[PDB]
């Protein structure tokens, strides 16, 4: 005795994969191609709903990965090409005022490079870090001259991770999980709807996560599958660990015109002693932080299980050290001093030595390279460590080691609470109504 | 006075009063292509739904009663169970398999009605 | 049924029973541009036809009955020939030259009807 | 004869009502096509927003649509003949531009309630 | 009396020109850029519909042409540019093992090539075919040095044709003619509607049409105007003729760096004796096939006329020989072994073939491509499904191979398709009033 | 007691900024008009009775759009042309002294250099002539002026720089309002207006000092400015009669070319047949003196009856800005206009303006996108009309009672403002409400 009645505007949604666009609010991320969002974005709490989230099966991650790489390339595309630097270099060590810790490492090279006119050549002296230069057979070449062309990053563009908000296209909505202590793979009892995500800083790092969201109450340990030794474990902290990173050497930067419209930047010399780059953390804070991790980690491994941290295995420097941007310079810091302790049921610090590298092959691509111009004077940056990426070693006393591996996991962390759904306004239901 | 998806989770009956809110929020440097694609899709999805309401004879309405009877094989739940207890997300899952059937019936009914209207007007 | 355009070539009167088939199929580096251009094109054509039908006083109807009288000069054929022997393809060619005349009359008729409706409602 | 598109601009409000059709039928009418493509898309979006709004209010296919919302003297207090016989549409729009959103909200509420009432009457017979 | 009634969804259409899109199922054809098709696409027979087709005015051909050329160039955009290779070459004859047909055809060249470091040079030895070099005044230069840029095709990207389905945009439809023995220039009593065409392989060839569709019953001879000596004649065969092609030499391929991230490929040497590339066509099959062509051709030229076939007139190899891509290699086969007759037991015809590494595809100037050599020995088997013939202009008519305008190959597969616009809104009288 | 009535198709609009497209009007031209959409030759113009529209030509974004489209069309044209990078070498140069007359002394040089050939391992000696303006002495050693800024791209020899009218057409949903008042000065209400879909084929003429080949005022000289009493603003003057100007480069130019790489043909002046003379422009004296008298009268209307007006030359800061730049015959001319602006107005016989020729062009005030203009074979003569002037006022707070005007110019948006001054773009807003006596 009921009839079909059609409704439009019904508050129903289905999981969907669509293309999101950026809004945000010179610099690589600072670009005028995003549409600036409101100072007052809205959020609507959904009462009496539960929804399932799966941070692993989430294509928002893939879009940030693709967009960031694309933006990266747009920034470098119009900059000076450095092909002429593949000439043979004549090199000796800089031992002028060298600390033993830095003996070797910095080299004084000279070479024949072109100038503004095709007819003329010029001789240049410049300094290089060992990581960027390899041996020909006193003759050296840049490390990338056999594999890839190298482009100089534009000196006017900073690698500042300016927050970028992502926004749904009309007809779509982003659901957000507000449930504290949510691992990211199951049902979420507290959900709200937004049009745009919070701004996310596209921070690049390899072992520790920097300047991200901090967990509200407890350390949250999550992974696709804990039992699987092939998976990474993402750990989100409740308190930041302050880390102070510096490049203590005072570099003087010089530049050369190498052809019409092109100029190359390089380190000329160092004023003062040559010392090792380094990062500091408070010893007390670090000891507390791991204790918190261990306490929660035991929930998955047992209260009769020993948790022993260890330094990572070897491989390319990018995944054996903690890499980051710091004033525009590229640092590679050894974290072995942080992951030495075995855990069984003040005014002091931990100093991490760091290396500097100017030739960058980011995103693990082969065939592309970037030359990072040197930056004048002494550089310091201070940042907040808000998480870790650890792996299992793989019948007692589990071992965990640093590793970040795939950068997709960096983005996953900020995006763990967001889901994209399609709104489906039509539907039918029976009711006592006939035309 | 709730927001865009603020009715979700309320009963089906209660949510019928927010249809305006959900309906009015539809349709509202190589990243220009991504924008155009977003624009275009919002429009295509919108139009397909309007096209369908048009075919069924429900154009311009948020609520449209029709002449297709409800079959108990699709659902045999009580009228009060459906409207005063279940929410719309739940209902949609419960009858998901009969969606295509119902839509076909709705189009057939409207086509028959239009033919009949034409004959009646010609007869006077 | 026969499917899209299956009735083309059949007697006009029979073809008109399955208008929903076509109504459903309508709107169903540079390579991306070619696709965007195609999507936009489909939308624009769809909307221009709907715009026009709305102007003439019908929206959401496949069979729109109006008050403009038929002129024997547009076609002097009787109804049995038009509906029982001719096809729609033949017919469209037969009256191609009167398309704009008819459309103009249809717009004028609706304009007058809307004004008349407004007056009656205000009148009582 | 016809005054053309916007030909009635400047004419009185009650005169310009006879040109609603002409101003309605004129809506939606190397490489570097992207500008053209962006323009075509925008024209569609604006068109659809007006149609959506009219549909919400129950004014589905009509150029002239009456609604059950009463006119408030607080929005505009003028004689009926001043409004239709002396003023033009550009002037009118300026005079009531501050009430645009409240009127639209009221129109939506009226239609929503009306749909519910119609559904109940159909149910009762 | 009667009043106007407006109907929407009326099944009618008009001839139209719109943009079609690619559909399909790491290749020169950019397949990844096409949308996948449905299995078993729906085809609707239109009962009692006669349409009119004119393949010579078909714009689907123009789009296929433009899209193919664009894809070709897009494939090469990111590949290595061999500008450092345009240098004086020092060349001598390869005389290690000659069949006397290859005498003078293969050269051993030496040159000073750039390398990873701007400061270094390499002495590189490689083999080239005579057709790719010219004398300067033993000093040779590549043929492209005074006319074009040279781009090396990417060594890992295949040229093998992949069927491409062309699909109409919504609001449009593709009609196809199923009428048997249909030439393509007039009324068609048997028509069906599809949204997408069958997959068409973009096969590139110059005199014979390879790997296409076949006539359903009998050889079909079609042209824009059969009496016009300026037009090509396209002949569709009802049986394939199988052709076996080979480049019977074991090529050792070498690779060097000519700068950062670059790689240049060349033939280092040949193992075994050096002999000419060639294609095999069986005599019996060919003579029956040609006889069928003559019979059908007489239908337009007379019941008692004489038909002669002859080898083509001079010009560039692109039009005087039959060329094709066999496993990535480029062949230029002399068809004079065929088309040498007058009409009133595993024997075969061997067609000698030449090889070129530098080509200028699509009749263009300024865009040259270097096809890298292929390691090993190449063999392929193809189907001849049609011919491109021209005729001169007594009692005897003479027909010759011809071609080179690529659109004519496309016109064959697309001869049966037409694009029309759907016009759903129509008006007719009836007895209805509001 | 009246209910609200909804109307759709209401003749109202609001100011708006949208994207405009071009209409060519139906082989190679720098403006790439094949990318534009052909329109009907006679668009219908709708006159609006009893409509007054507020205009402001100084805040008209249509100007910004042409500026951007023009720059982009220009770059698209050069993008595929010969790179010419290998020409940036040390040149060995001497003066051309064989047959020149006094004025042409030290203005043309004979250069020799080592340039590449098609083959990477071969070189050729090339001789060519260059104008003094493009060659800069370093440390007989010279280099091209562009070498320390950027690479120079050769313009394609087959592509014309002659302007083609570009009509700008509004997108659907938008309309262009045209101001018809005679003597409309660029701002304020315009009582006589009409609606068009496309503008009247504005030509992309590029010049400084004087405006060439534009429209004329119907009856009087019109002075337009953002703020006439602000000495920081430019004054655009539209004439009500053309002034004919005849420009020439009276030398028989023999053009030669070489290949400098695979393809990559390079064009240069080989030699000159006959004696050498300076380039120049001819303006009739009577016509010019009448033209200024008309301008002076209009200036007095703003600066005071019996105010003294003096015309003078621009400062010497920039060669393009301070001279009259134009592209006659495909060559680029830089004419000295001092002969036109040397007079104090207190209440067959022609003016000859000497001109220089330059080949390395760096336009649109950009840095690093230099173009090499190929030489043109034979002899060049152009006849152009001056349809307007650019002037700036220069004086202080002292009530000297004499105002001084100088040509100024140099900002390309002023050329566009001059012709687009009468157009405005508005958005149609067809939906609205009003009260009546109708209720459902
Ligand atoms: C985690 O988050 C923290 C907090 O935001 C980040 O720390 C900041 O890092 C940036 C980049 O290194 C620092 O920005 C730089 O500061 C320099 C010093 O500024 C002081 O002095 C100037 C004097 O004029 C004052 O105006 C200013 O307010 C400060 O008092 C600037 O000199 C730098 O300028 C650069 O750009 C200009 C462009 O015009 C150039 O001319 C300069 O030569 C130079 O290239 C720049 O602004 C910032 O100060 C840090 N903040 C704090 C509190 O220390 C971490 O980097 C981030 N971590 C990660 C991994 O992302
Ligand atoms: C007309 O249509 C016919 C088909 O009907 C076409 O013939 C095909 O042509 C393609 C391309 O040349 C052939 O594909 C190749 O087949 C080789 C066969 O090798 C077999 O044996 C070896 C062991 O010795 C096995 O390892 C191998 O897996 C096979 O079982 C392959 O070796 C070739 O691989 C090479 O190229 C690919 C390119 O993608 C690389 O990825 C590989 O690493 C390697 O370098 C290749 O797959 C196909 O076999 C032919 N078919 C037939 C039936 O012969 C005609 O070419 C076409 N005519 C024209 C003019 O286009
Ligand atoms: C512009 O305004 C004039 C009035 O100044 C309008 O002219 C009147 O039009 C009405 C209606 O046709 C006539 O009854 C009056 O007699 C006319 N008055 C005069 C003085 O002629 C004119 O129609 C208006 N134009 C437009 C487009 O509305
Ligand atoms: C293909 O078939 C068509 C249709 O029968 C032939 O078209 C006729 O050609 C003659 C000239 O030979 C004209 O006088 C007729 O008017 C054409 N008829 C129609 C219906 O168009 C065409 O000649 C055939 N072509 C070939 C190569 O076989
Ligand atoms: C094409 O046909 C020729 C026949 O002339 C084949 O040539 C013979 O090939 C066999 C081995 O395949 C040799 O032993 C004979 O000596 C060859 N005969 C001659 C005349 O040299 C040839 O192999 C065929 N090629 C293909 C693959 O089609
Ligand atoms: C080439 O031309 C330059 C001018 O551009 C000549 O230099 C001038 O010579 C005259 C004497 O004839 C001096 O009065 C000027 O002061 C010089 N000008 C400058 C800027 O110094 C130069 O002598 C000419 N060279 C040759 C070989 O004739
Ligand atoms: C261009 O014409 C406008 C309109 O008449 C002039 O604007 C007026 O200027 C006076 C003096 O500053 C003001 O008192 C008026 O209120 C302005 N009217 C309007 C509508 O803005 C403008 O000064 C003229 N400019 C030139 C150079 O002649
Ligand atoms: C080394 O350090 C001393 C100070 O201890 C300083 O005077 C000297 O100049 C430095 N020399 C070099 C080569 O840096
Ligand atoms: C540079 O330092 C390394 C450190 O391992 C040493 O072996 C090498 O001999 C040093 N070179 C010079 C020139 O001092
Ligand atoms: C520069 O070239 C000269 C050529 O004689 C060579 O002797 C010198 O070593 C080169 N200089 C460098 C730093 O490579
Ligand atoms: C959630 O359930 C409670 C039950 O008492 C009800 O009062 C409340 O309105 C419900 N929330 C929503 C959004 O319907
Ligand atoms: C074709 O014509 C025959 C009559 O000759 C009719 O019976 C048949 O139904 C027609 N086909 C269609 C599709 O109408
Ligand atoms: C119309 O309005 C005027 C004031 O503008 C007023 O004086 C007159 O009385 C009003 N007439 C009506 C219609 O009441
Ligand atoms: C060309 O190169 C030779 C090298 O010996 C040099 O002497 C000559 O001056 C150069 N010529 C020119 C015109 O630059």
């Amino acid at each position: 005795n009921l009839w079909v009645t059609v409704y439009y505007g019904v508050p129903v949604w289905k999981d969907a994969e669509t293309t999101l666009f950026c809004a945000s609010d010179h610099n690589v991320w600072a670009t005028h191609a995003c549409v600036p969002t409101d100072p007052n974005p809205q959020e609507i709490h959904l009462e009496n709903v539960t929804e399932e989230f799966n941070m692993w099966k989430n294509n928002m991650v893939e879009q940030m990965h693709e967009d960031i790489i694309s933006l990266w390339d747009q920034s470098l595309k119009p900059c000076v090409k450095l092909t002429p630097l593949c000439v043979t270099l004549q090199c000796t060590n800089v031992t002028n005022n060298i600390t033993d810790d830095m003996r070797g490492e910095l080299k004084n090279c000279s070479f024949n490079m072109t100038t503004e006119l095709r007819d003329k050549k010029q001789k240049v002296y410049s300094l290089f870090y060992r990581l960027d230069v390899v041996q020909i057979n006193k003759e050296y070449r840049l490390i990338n001259c056999n594999t890839s062309a190298i482009t100089q990053a534009c000196p006017k563009v900073s690698f500042e991770p300016i927050p970028i908000h992502y926004c749904a296209p009309a007809g779509f909505a982003i659901l957000k999980c507000k449930d504290k202590k949510f691992n990211g793979t199951g049902p979420c009892p507290s959900v709200s709807t937004v049009q745009c995500t919070h701004g996310i800083k596209p921070v690049v790092s390899t072992q520790l996560l920097l300047n991200g969201s901090l967990a509200e109450e407890e350390v949250i340990i999550r992974s696709e599958n804990i039992t699987n030794n092939a998976k990474n474990i993402l750990v989100q902290l409740n308190t930041p660990v302050q880390i102070n990173c510096t490049r203590p050497n005072n570099n003087t930067v010089k530049s050369i015109r190498i052809g019409p419209g092109q100029a190359f930047y390089y380190t000329g010399d160092i004023i003062g002693d040559i010392r090792q780059a380094h990062c500091n953390v408070s010893k007390a804070t670090w000891n507390e932080t791991l204790g918190k991790v261990v306490k929660q980690l035991r929930k998955h491994f047992g209260n009769n299980t020993i948790i022993r941290f260890a330094q990572s295995s070897g491989g390319d420097l990018e995944v054996t050290t903690h890499s980051f941007n710091c004033g525009g310079e590229f640092f590679y810091c050894n974290t072995s001093g942080l992951f030495n302790s075995t855990w069984i049921s003040s005014n002091d610090s931990i100093t991490l030595p760091c290396r500097i590298k100017q030739i960058i092959n980011m995103w693990q691509r082969i065939g592309q390279a970037m030359y990072a111009p040197p930056i004048q004077g002494v550089i310091r940056c201070v940042s907040n460590i808000t998480g870790l990426i650890l792996t299992r070693d793989g019948s007692t006393t589990e071992t965990f080691r640093p590793g970040g591996g795939d950068m997709r996991d960096n983005w996953r962390s900020e995006l763990y609470k967001y889901k994209v759904v399609k709104i489906e306004p039509l539907g039918v239901a029976p009711t006592r109504c006939k035309r | 006075s709730l927001g865009f998806l603020g009715a979700a989770g309320s009963t089906m009956g209660a949510a019928s009063m927010t249809l305006t809110v959900q309906a009015r929020n539809l349709l509202s440097t190589h990243w220009g292509i991504k924008q155009l694609q977003a624009r275009v899709l919002a429009v295509e999805h919108y139009l397909r739904d309007q096209q369908l309401l048009g075919i069924w004879g429900c154009s311009g309405k948020l609520i449209c009663c029709t002449n297709v009877p409800w079959n108990s094989s699709w659902s045999n739940r009580n009228l009060s169970e459906i409207w005063d207890n279940m929410t719309w997300l739940q209902w949609d899952k419960e009858i998901s398999n009969y969606t295509q059937i119902i839509y076909g019936l709705l189009e057939e009914s409207q086509n028959q009605q239009e033919k009949n209207e034409q004959d009646l007007l010609a007869l006077d």
